[PDB]
């Protein structure tokens, strides 16, 4: 169990990240590992003396003197760096590892103009959804409008042949008189669309 | 102090 | 004086007699600081020099953690070699390991090393580069391509150039006052017939530190090196050593030989004779 | 698979003052492979509180020990090193010469 | 092909025994199997030098170990307890001191109560609305996948045969449909965007495809809907000129 800060952290896309580890025994070496949702941790570099091993890529990394430490950074991150990142300490024929930090990327996002749209049942009946998209980065998405009806988080879709990225969130209910004007009134949404 | 990398088997 | 950390390190497979014998030493010069043997009751590193005691628990730990990682790999590697050499698992056999690193007289640097051996001989050995290695037969070429593959070199080097050297230099500082210290030979000779017309002169060197001595005798003043017998230095068991160098010389001739003694604690170097 | 016979060296650790206790000395040096008998024995008959060194080995791999007890030096009594080995076909017995 | 662990997922009930199996190509090496649980991190459960020669992790209770072989390392649990409910490493190091150690892909394994909660999805497509087509020349297409137990689930879009990458994201978590009951089925959305001239292009086929893990086939089934087994559920959409 060794200190890893921060837990997790929301950096804008084309910044710099930084983590570290601490610990209270000496290690002889230092491991990063990168885990992405679904998968198993990989092993990103390996630290064998002090100053500054660089890189498979973006990433350098370091390992203390005193070698109770190290840290990673990534610089000019890209929207493929989300996930969770480990340190790892060997003392001989064992590793001890970090807490993880999760690592999550704010989308740069060029032309926003958030609008509310009403999707249809493609089988038939008149089950319907709302999506809430093309909002800013600024823009977050709150979810209450009491139990029965349900507005999922927002993610980021890449359109990268039309030099486009969105975001968006989805709200639906069961069987009742719910509208797409009243499902995100919850949330702070800029000055949009409906129809 | 010991080694404590750069053992490997043969 | 230069100086030098060196541990080593030996297993032996025992077939039918259970796991093999492990047994782990360390050296500063000629002064062993620790210890590790797989029989041993305790199954720690063991301190055996009064400097390194005053380490704490971490460290301790830590070797002990080290050494049976070592002992593992070992354990291992008996049966690769049997393996490689096509060996039935009946027989007993040994691996050694000796690895460390040498300073200078101001302790910077001057070299590390690794060197492996299976049955006696040369098995594979890091060269002086700390980058590259030495396979002495076919065998060894496998071991020296997956030594290539893994960048055990490279592992290795940051230990040897790194760690090796500040740990020295904190033993030599932590037991000054027995690692940097030099004792003197103290020096006599004996006189004994073989025949009545020949006798042996023998030059002693008695108690001194470290183990590097130079027993030479001389003919009026030139050397004499083919009636010469010098022994191996071997311990006195008190953490200090002995030596001896002899001569079959002509009865009444004594007189026109001369023993010269070269040691780091001797301000001039020594000179005993008999006329 | 090689073989090393053992040199063999008997000696005090001080010169011998006799009736005054030292330490008995046998160097087992330049062997291979590990498996050596040593005992001590005086008089002809095995000395029972003999330490030994941990095993360490020299640059060309042969192996070395140091074997060793307290004992009192006296004039009758002889004090010998005998030793056994894969490479001897019976056990070598040395003895203690202090006037080497 | 590195480390295979087998199964990737398993859902079963209390009282159950459970191996996991791990298997590795390479050769002679060290073995480790780890779980990985949102606060505590990688616990190690239980390590192998070699050949039967085992030895206990943080956490090795309610779990046994088994090393016959080289290549396998089999973590077995011998009556299953709903806290081993987790997702679990297997890792591997070479022989040799301070070597990194190389991951397995995971098992992602539930553990329950009662099987009788346990229910497939209902998954439904919905197309882009003629709003967003004139608003912005793009569609979007909604997959919901609900009402499923436990949260086994992988959800893979498909156009004209392809599965593809470009245009899609889907919830990272899923979303609890009843948050008041304890053991509450799950939702969980996925979109995919397009041009809209090629939503409006009739030839092209869009489908969305869950696979759920549930039951094995030959498990304990009184109740009167179908067994819900591991199975593929999906919905689709083609494409509309208007």
């Amino acid at each position: 169990q060794l200190n890893q800060s921060p837990q997790s952290m929301f950096i804008q896309e084309g910044e710099d990240v930084s983590m570290n580890c601490t610990s209270s025994s000496i290690f002889n070496t230092w491991l990063w590992y990168k885990q992405d949702p679904g998968e198993g941790p990989v092993l990103l570099i390996a630290l064998y003396k002090a100053g500054e091993l660089t890189s498979n890529g973006r990433l350098t990394a370091q390992f203390g003197i005193t070698r109770k430490d190290s840290f990673l950074n990534i610089s000019a991150s890209i929207p493929s760096d989300v996930g969770i990142y480990f340190c790892a300490g060997g003392t001989g024929n064992q590793f001890y590892f970090g807490t993880g930090t999760s690592l999550t990327v704010i989308p740069n996002i060029q032309n926003p103009d958030p609008a509310v749209y009403q999707l249809r049942d493609s089988k038939s009946s008149d089950k319907s959804v709302c999506l809430f998209t093309d909002f800013d980065s600024q823009t977050n998405v709150s979810q209450s409008k009491d139990s029965d009806v349900y507005i999922t988080d927002k993610c980021v879709l890449d359109m990268r042949s039309m030099d486009f990225k969105s975001n968006s969130a989805v709200a639906w209910s069961n069987k009742s008189d719910f509208a797409c004007a009243n499902a995100f009134n919850n949330s702070i949404i800029p000055e949009d669309t409906f129809f | 102090e010991l080694a404590g990398i750069g053992i490997l088997t043969v | 004086g230069s100086h030098s950390m060196r541990y080593f390190f030996t297993s032996v497979s025992r077939p039918g007699r259970g796991e093999p014998r492990f047994i782990a030493v360390g050296y500063v010069d000629d002064t062993q600081f620790v210890r590790f043997d797989s029989d041993a009751a305790s199954q720690r590193m063991e301190p055996r020099a009064p400097w390194i005691e005053q380490e704490g628990p971490e460290y301790w730990d830590g070797e002990t953690r080290k050494v049976k990682a070592h002992s593992q790999t070992h354990r291992v590697d008996l049966g690769t070699l049997r393996g490689y050499y096509n060996q039935s698992e009946a027989g007993s056999h040994t691996v050694q390991r000796m690895y460390g690193c040498d300073v200078g007289s101001d302790w910077r640097f001057l070299r590390g090393y690794h060197q492996y051996a299976y049955d006696g001989k040369d098995y594979i050995a890091l060269k002086e580069d700390l980058r590259s290695w030495t396979a002495a037969d076919m065998a060894a070429q496998t071991t020296k391509h997956k030594w290539e593959a893994a960048h055990v070199a490279e592992q290795l080097r940051a230990y040897l150039e790194g760690t090796c050297v500040e740990w020295l230099r904190r033993y030599l500082e932590n037991g000054k006052e027995t690692l940097q210290r030099t004792d003197a030979p103290k020096t006599h000779m004996t006189h004994h017939a073989v025949s009545d017309h020949e006798a042996t002169l023998r030059c002693w060197a008695l108690s001194f530190y470290p183990a590097e001595i130079t027993l030479t005798w001389q003919r009026d003043g030139e050397d004499q090196t083919q009636d010469t017998e010098l022994v191996e230095t071997r311990p006195a068991g008190d953490g200090t050593f002995q030596k001896w160098a002899a001569v079959v010389v002509p009865s009444g001739q004594e007189q026109r030989y001369t023993c010269h003694v070269q040691h780091e604690g001797l301000p001039k170097p020594l000179t005993l004779r008999w006329e | 698979m090689i073989q090393r016979t053992p040199k063999i060296q008997v000696y005090s650790r001080h010169p011998a003052e006799n009736g005054k206790s030292n330490f008995l000395n046998c160097y087992v040096s330049g062997f291979h492979p590990s498996d050596i008998e040593v005992d001590l024995l005086k008089n002809g008959e095995r000395i029972e509180k003999v330490e030994h060194s941990d095993l360490s080995f020299s640059k060309d791999w042969s192996f070395y020990l140091l074997y060793y007890t307290e004992f009192t030096p006296t004039e009758k009594d002889e004090y010998a090193c005998r030793v056994n080995h894969v490479t001897l076909s019976q056990p070598k017995i040395v003895k203690w010469d202090r006037d080497m | 092909a590195g480390i295979t662990q087998s199964p990737r997922h398993k859902v079963t009930e209390t009282g159950t025994p459970v191996t996991l199996r791990c298997h590795q190509t390479e050769n002679h090496r060290y073995m480790y199997w780890y779980r990985q649980d949102p606060g505590h991190g990688l616990r190690l459960i239980h390590y192998s030098y070699g050949v039967k020669d085992t030895d206990k992790g943080e956490v090795s209770d309610g779990y046994s170990v088994s090393r016959s072989k080289t290549e396998d390392f089999l973590l077995t649990l011998e009556s299953a307890t709903s806290s081993q409910t987790s997702v679990y490493f297997c890792a591997i190091s070479e022989v040799g001191v301070g070597q990194p150690q190389h991951f397995g892909d995971g098992t992602r394994l539930s553990i329950l109560e009662d099987l009788n909660k346990v229910f497939p999805p209902e998954v439904a497509v919905f197309e882009p609305s003629e709003a967003e087509i004139s608003h912005t020349q793009k569609a979007t297409l909604v997959c919901l996948a609900t009402g499923f137990y436990p949260d086994h689930v992988e959800l893979s879009w498909w156009v004209n045969g392809k599965e593809v990458h470009s245009g899609v994201c889907t919830d990272p978590q899923p979303l609890k449909e009843q948050p008041a009951l304890n053991d509450s089925r799950y939702a969980l959305s996925s979109r995919l965007r397009v041009s809209a001239t090629f939503w409006q292009d009739p030839r092209n086929h869009f489908r969305c495809q869950v696979q759920f893990y549930g039951l094995s086939e030959n498990d304990e089934w009184t109740q009167d809907r179908a067994k819900p087994v591991t199975q593929i559920v999906s919905a689709e959409a083609w494409g509309r000129a208007d």
